[PDB]
RNA sequence: AGCAGUAGCAAGGAG
RNA sequence: CUCCUGCU
């Protein structure tokens, strides 16, 4: 007997037998050696799409540069993707863009994002992602990067006394008029560097493989830049974040029953409509930034005259940055014996030592090569503008060509649904033709393989299948139900948390919640070795349990983490277990656990059971020591500057003349305040002021 | 305030990034503040237009859904790090003091009794006989000393390699030679295998109730009010106690112990090899009881990052005539008898050589989280037939509802077995296993383009007249995908049955 | 007395040789980024590493002289306790954890700890006093809202609470005064007559603060009545193809 | 050998 | 010959 589970589609829809069709139970996919054929197949099919030939000469930069505006060599193959934008078409777009909501448009939104831009303290760059460090040539988080780059301001030329946004941003073009800037290297000589090494630097964009990614057989390259390219894209996003904002054709559940309800309402006695779910292909290979210059140059032809000049920088770095090139690749012998690496320094001087699909690859790369990096000059990774292109997105959904047959719809990042309305099929082949053509002229690439459409909804958008009547669920990720694993009483309520917010949002019909409850309850005892006082477990820790069990009174009122049952339910996920056990405890055993006298926690839930655990063991036995006294010494400082001010964690502590200074003016305000209405003794004051007056001396020194 | 720095290279700088039309950013900043558009858009737009040779297609006309191809080459082996359906186990009552895993080992030692487990150097096939006698003797009489770690010998040094890696060298020194040592690189891709007959086999062994009871340690069932936890814990209970007695429970009891006493042994001891024994623990007559399927052998990982695939030597109990097409990279060897009262049938002792990883052991060894697309699914049915009919209908529900599944062999046509929805569950707890072991690039995409083509199939069901620009890339696409894995092939031949099936009443299909 | 300690201590941290370049040379903001200097990676898997701490013997690091001043070396049958490998910090295990909560010493303090998560005691009575009723199996869903989901009696806006325990706790350099104080400092001369002797320490005071004056509000899909009673039991409440309310009062 | 899947691991580094 | 690791 043979056997099929989609058979469970003969008499059901897609809005209940489709989670049957994710396989997030399993491992995810992993890269595997170097990541440099990924970045070499990006920016050479980049260039493969130019559909051009013209090079300019370049004199800041010693390599050419091909421009990817107005320069078409129009091939027959228009099937194939473009990577050209003509700028009057789209800037065409942009005024028949605001007329057709209000007419002092891109001033108010632009006027609102300027009134964001100056009220804002530039520790906002500290609350992102990895970053790459140009100091050592890493990867490193952000505030040690921005830590390191100011770290090279106040060792080059000054200090650094900004404190806003705008100061450092100009900062940052007075590092670029700068000769010659210098740094520390790795034990911490300090070095120096000259002008154009730095605009070069400045520019470099550093390339890696995405991990774990559900949903490709070839995997991807991502890109993180470095530090001075960051703030200007937090610019430009909170910008176009405020025209999205404002936008109405852009995402999630109701925009799409309003639009088909009201596209509804706007059917003659012969019209009908027609969805078709597309999908955008190669979207990171042909959004050029110089049609973001020339946009923000209209969003930025009316907004004031700072915010003129500084909303077009951002597209120029995407103008002419670098792109690293891994770290090489590895060679071997006929015996498979020996195998020697060769880095991506050393890349053209071993050329004739490659495979066929390599040599292709780079032979058509080859009068872009830097030493270390690459130059592309038309490209945008991933890592950079989401909320820019949309924009575009909306301007191919809001074109008007005047019958009475047209389109309408919903963009997202890479993925649209779009609605036609007309009389026939072939004119929908002519106003589909038209969508192809308009968007093909302006730079974005339909897929052809992955699209379709019928008449009523029964579309595809961001993973949601949306059927004539009902809607499907996003399937979320499983291993996000336990991410904690910090604290025996940190851990269950936060699954609970994750277990509320999954519920709330999402569907997820209470079984799974109490089944996905009694699971994370397992992993919990199973992961801290703590089992319920009646279970047949003798380990090191439940021998304890089981010899003292008879001095507690109430059984029922031991906490998970030490050998009691489970009492929390679906009503009360938003409740932690401490609480609901506090209402039943022993006194010796309530007063026993909440003493904070315990030598665990000294040295969000109750902390009764917060301990930490002993560090790695790579963080004195590696060639970074020296980080490692930099952290203790900062730590030590922040103990210092902690130890002053009593409640210093509830605001941020702005300011831009010292911290030691301003140490030593609290300790005499204090000193002072408390001297008159307080101490009052010659010894305290005048020895406590000796100590303030050798420290400043000897600070001075 | 209102003055940004106005520097010298980048005034130089944004002036080389502009259009081709255009010299500095003040003339293109000029034009553009002085922007008006015009209709002769539409003629570029037309001109766009005339230029395009593109069609869509219709279904009703061209229903050009043709099956996939399946490659008709070598049968798929059979790829699982252990062995499912033909395992066999020795049993033992569980004493609460004898609990940690070497412990387990020595007690299984005496109590089946490796004395008598004698094997002739000759093999009935496999490629090296010799190395897994003394590797198998060697660990015997390791076992029988009572001290899990094997002494350095030829044949520990050769099976996990110690010493087998290629000499990394840096490019400072590389001494070059006139035509001597002459390197390059190479990389193939993978091979490609045919579909496996095999998988139904286990598929309705997998799903069959197995006399062991429980496997998988749940937890226990918190208090109820007068709430709905009554209808959540009615559904725990119902669905909860099918799926503890199939055999997809005994294998994810197995994996969650063997995975995880490895897992911990590859924390604590790196650059020892130890004996891992490969064991259950499940409820018999009342009685807790363990069992015991196999011996593991590790292979002194050093995982440095998520990867580093170390590895794992597993010798195996088996009781049935081995097959050269489907157990095909095994070393099947034999043992003796085993007394089986329904008579003292033959044991067959297989050999085995693999590999596991770091990022392949926390997914494997927290595989308990399968509970939640079967029920998500099953709740989703019931809650959506009362809610279509507005009547607390669930218990009554359970019992007078069919589900069609497994079409028969020799024919297909409409002839389907429509069976109980805790048979449902069970079979979907069986394919949500089966996607937690076999989890690769190819059932990704796969899964990808079956969303599409089932998106087409549900087109199909209510004549709403689906079409498509291009299928030939579409095609191009899927059969890239569907290579080696088995999993992927059967679910495309599966896939194809289901058109088969589908043709019947709609008519978008091909035979 | 302390400012001689503080006195004994920045001396003592000025009398550094590289830390005097560290110290009046960044700036008082420079601080937070003096905070962060976490220089591992992502922490990827979290649990993975807390398996493997728990599966060891001795992986925690706990102080000496209190577990030295009430512990026992070794458990009655070969439980280990105590290392002596390394300031000083002793590592143990956890089972030193559930013997100091099952054989350690007690002090009262079940009155503080009882008035410090007096907003979660408050969603504990309020739930333990509420009633229910029968399931409804109905179709049901509207759109998401912008809901304050607390039964608080103030209903600031994230905005003078800072201030608030700026203009309480410490009001040395706290700052700039505003026309948003009067009202508010009569009740900064109501709320001072609270804080002002306690043993809880300044960060949980501050804490326990901003969650007993707060509504949060969130963008939540919610139905029927917008009241903030039952928003909190919004989960609870209704689903996607079943409703659950028969509250009386 | 094997794990693999478009290139890596099957230990490495220093004194 | 020894030391060190376990995301660098």
């Amino acid at each position: 007997m043979e056997i099929n589970p989609y058979l469970l589609m003969l008499n059901n829809d897609i809005t209940s037998m489709i989670s049957l069709t994710y396989p997030y139970t399993g491992a995810p996919p992993m890269s595997h050696g170097t990541s440099t054929k990924y970045s070499m197949e990006t920016v050479s099919r980049t260039y493969s799409y130019s559909r051009t030939k013209k090079e300019v000469p370049s004199g800041i930069f010693p390599i050419e540069r091909r421009k990817f505006c107005n320069t078409i060599e129009d091939k027959e193959n228009l099937e194939k993707p473009n990577g050209n934008v003509d700028i009057n078409f789209m800037l065409s777009l942009a005024e028949m863009l605001e007329e057709k909501m209000g007419k002092g448009f891109f001033k108010f939104c632009a006027n609102e994002a300027e009134a964001e831009i100056l009220k804002m303290h530039f520790s906002k760059l500290t609350e992102g992602r990895q970053t790459y460090d140009w100091t050592s040539e890493r990867n490193m988080p952000a505030a040690t990067a921005l830590q390191l780059t100011v770290d090279a301001i106040q060792e080059t030329q000054g200090t650094f006394k900004g404190t806003t946004m705008v100061e450092y941003c100009n900062k940052i073009l007075e590092m670029m008029d700068w000769p010659e800037v210098k740094f520390k290297k790795v034990t911490l000589m300090i070095t120096k560097i000259g002008r154009e090494e730095f605009i070069k630097r400045i520019c470099t964009i550093n390339t890696m493989a995405k991990d774990g990614e559900r949903g490709k057989y070839k995997r991807r390259a991502i890109a993180t830049p470095g530090m001075g390219i960051r703030p200007f894209s937090k610019i430009v996003e909170t910008l176009a974040q405020k025209i999205c904002e404002r936008l109405a054709e852009s995402g999630k559940k109701a925009k799409l029953k309003t639009t088909v309800s009201s596209t509804n309402s706007k059917l003659q006695e012969g019209q009908f409509m027609v969805n078709i779910t597309g999908d955008n292909s190669k979207w990171n290979e042909c959004q050029q930034p110089e049609a973001y210059l020339a946009m923000l140059a209209y969003i930025t032809k009316d907004s004031s005259n700072l915010m003129k000049d500084l909303c077009s920088v951002a597209p120029t770095l995407f103008c002419n940055k670098y792109v690293k090139m891994g770290q090489g690749f590895r060679a071997k012998n006929k015996r498979k014996t020996k195998e020697i690496v060769i880095p991506a320094k050393k890349m053209k001087e071993r050329k004739e030592l490659m495979n066929a699909e390599w040599r292709d690859l780079f032979e058509t790369i080859e009068p872009y090569m830097d030493g270390e990096c690459c130059f592309l000059g038309g490209g945008m990774l991933m890592g950079m503008f989401n909320m820019l292109s949309t924009v575009f997105g909306v301007m191919t959904l809001n074109y008007r060509e005047e019958r009475n047959c047209y389109w309408t719809g919903l963009q997202s990042s890479d993925d649209f649904v779009l609605f036609c309305i007309s009389r026939t099929w072939p004119e929908m082949e002519m106003t589909i033709l038209k969508f192809i053509a308009v968007c093909k002229l302006m730079g974005i690439n339909m897929s052809l393989e992955k699209s379709y459409g019928c008449l009523p909804e029964l579309f595809e958008f961001t993973s949601m299948f949306f059927s004539g009547d009902f809607v499907s669920n996003i399937a979320l990720e499983l291993p996000a139900f336990t991410t904690a694993g910090m604290n025996e009483g940190t851990d269950f309520t936060a699954a609970m948390s994750v277990i509320r917010t999954n519920m709330i949002n999402n569907g997820l019909s209470p079984g799974t919640a109490l089944m996905a409850l009694r699971i994370c309850l397992q992993e919990f005892r199973a992961t801290y070795r703590v089992h319920p006082y009646d279970s047949g477990v003798k380990n090191h820790r439940m021998k304890i349990i089981r010899k003292f069990i008879e001095t507690i009174e109430n059984k029922d009122g031991l906490l998970i983490s030490d050998g009691g049952k489970l009492m929390n339910n679906i009503s009360s996920l938003h409740i932690p277990e401490e609480i609901l056990k506090e209402d039943l405890m022993d006194p010796s055993y309530r007063n026993r656990v909440f003493n904070p006298r315990n030598p665990f926690t000294q040295f969000a839930v109750v902390s009764t059971h917060s301990f930490r655990t002993r560090s790695n063991r790579t963080l004195l036995n590696t060639d970074m020591r020296a980080m490692a006294l930099e952290e203790k010494r900062y730590q030590v400082v922040c103990n210092m500057y902690r130890s002053v001010f009593e409640s210093a964690d509830v605001n941020t502590p702005i300011g831009s003349m010292s911290m030691g200074e301003a140490i030593e003016a609290k300790i005499l305000d204090r000193a002072r305040t408390q001297f008159e209405n307080g101490i009052i003794g010659g010894e305290e004051y005048s020895e406590i002021k000796r100590l303030i007056e050798d420290a400043k001396r000897q600070r001075l020194s | 305030e209102l003055e940004m720095y106005k520097s010298k290279l980048f005034i130089a700088m944004r002036d080389e990034s502009v259009p081709l039309p255009y010299i500095n950013y003040e003339h293109l900043r000029t034009r553009c503040e002085t922007f008006k558009r015009n209709q002769a858009e539409c003629e570029a737009k037309v001109a766009d237009v005339a230029s395009r040779l593109k069609i869509k297609l219709e279904h009703l006309e061209e229903n050009k859904l043709r099956p996939l191809e399946i490659p008709k080459e070598k049968e798929a082996p059979y790829t699982h790090k252990f062995l499912m359906k033909d395992a066999w186990f020795f049993a033992k009552p569980h004493d609460s003091e004898r609990a940690q895993p070497q412990q387990i080992l020595y007690d299984f030692f005496e109590a089946a009794n490796m004395g008598f487990m004698t094997t002739s150097p000759k093999p009935i096939f496999g490629k090296q006989g010799l190395m897994y006698h003394s590797l198998w003797g060697q660990t015997k009489r390791a076992i029988k000393d009572k001290r899990n770690e094997l002494e350095p010998s030829e044949q520990r040094d050769f099976l996990c390699g110690i010493g087998r890696a290629s000499k990394k060298i840096q490019e400072d020194k590389w001494q070059e030679s006139r035509e001597e040592e002459f390197k390059q690189e190479e990389t193939k891709g993978a091979a490609k295998r045919g579909f496996p007959t095999w998988f139904n086999e286990e598929w309705l062994w997998a799903m069959r109730d197995s006399k062991i009871g429980d496997w998988i340690p749940m937890a226990e069932m918190p208090p109820c009010k007068n709430e709905m936890e009554d209808y959540a814990k009615k559904m725990c209970e119902e669905l909860e106690s099918k799926i503890q007695g199939t055999n997809c429970a005994r294998e994810m009891s197995k994996l969650i112990h063997t995975i995880g006493s490895l897992h911990t042994e590859c924390r604590n001891f790196p650059g020892k090899v130890k004996i891992v024994p490969i064991y259950c623990r499940g409820t018999l007559r009342g009685e807790s009881t363990d069992c015991l399927f196999g011996i593991a052998i590790k292979g002194k990982s050093h995982l440095n990052k998520d990867d580093g695939m170390y590895t794992v030597v597993t010798f195996e109990f088996s009781t049935e005539e081995p097959n050269p097409s489907k157990h095909e990279k095994y070393t099947v060897f034999e043992a003796g008898t085993v007394p089986v009262e329904a008579k003292e049938k033959k044991l067959f002792l297989y050999c085995r050589t693999t590999g596991m990883s770091k990022l392949k052991n926390d997914w494997f060894s927290k595989c308990r989280r399968c509970l939640i697309p079967t029920m998500e699914t099953v709740e989703q049915i019931v809650l959506k037939e009362c809610a279509l009919k507005e009547e607390n209908r669930v218990s009554e529900m359970l019992e007078n509802k069919r589900a069609w599944i497994a079409h028969e062999n020799g024919e297909n046509l409409t002839r389907l077995v429509s069976t109980k929805l805790k048979d449902l569950c069970r079979m979907l707890i069986v394919t949500q296993f089966y996607y937690c072991i076999y989890n690769d690039n190819q059932l990704e995409g796969f899964c990808n383009e079956q969303k599409k083509f089932l998106m087409f199939l549900q087109a199909d069901k209510d004549s709403k007249s689906a079409f498509t620009f291009n299928q030939k890339g579409l095609y191009e696409k899927i059969e890239e995908c569907i290579v080696s894995n088995p999993l992927c092939i059967f679910l495309a031949d599966r896939l194809n049955k289901l058109f088969l099936v589908a043709k019947s009443n709609g008519a978008k299909y091909f035979e | 007395s302390l400012l001689l300690t503080l006195a004994k201590e920045y001396a003592n941290l000025t009398k550094d040789k590289k830390s005097c370049k560290l110290l009046s040379q960044g700036t008082v903001s420079s601080y937070t980024t003096f905070k962060k200097w976490t220089t591992s990676r992502k922490e990827k898997n979290p649990s993975l590493r807390m398996r493997w701490a728990m599966g060891s013997k001795f992986p925690i690091m706990a102080n000496r002289e209190i577990l030295e001043e009430a512990g026992i070396p070794e458990q009655w049958e070969g439980i280990d306790l105590w290392s002596k490998k390394d300031l000083g910090m002793v590592l143990a295990s956890p089972a030193a954890i559930t013997y100091w909560n099952f054989c350690g010493p007690g002090v009262d303090n079940s009155s503080v700890i009882k008035d410090v998560y007096k907003a979660k005691f408050m969603k504990k009575e309020r739930w333990r006093e509420t009633l229910w009723g029968p399931m409804n199996f109905e179709l049901v869903g509207k759109q998401r809202r912008v809901v304050e989901t607390q039964p608080v009696e103030i209903k600031l806006n994230q905005k003078e609470i800072k201030e608030l325990t700026m203009w309480v706790l410490f009001e040395d350099e706290a700052n700039l005064a505003s026309k948003f104080i009067q009202e508010n400092f009569s009740l900064v001369l109501s709320l001072r007559e609270l804080y002002k002797g306690k043993a809880v320490n300044k960060d949980v005071a501050a804490f326990m603060i901003a969650h007993q004056f707060s509504p949060e509000k969130r963008f939540l899909p919610t139905f029927g009545p917008i009241r903030p009673e039952r928003m909190e039991l919004l989960h609870c409440l209704g689903g996607d193809f079943w409703k659950i309310e028969a509250v009386t009062a």
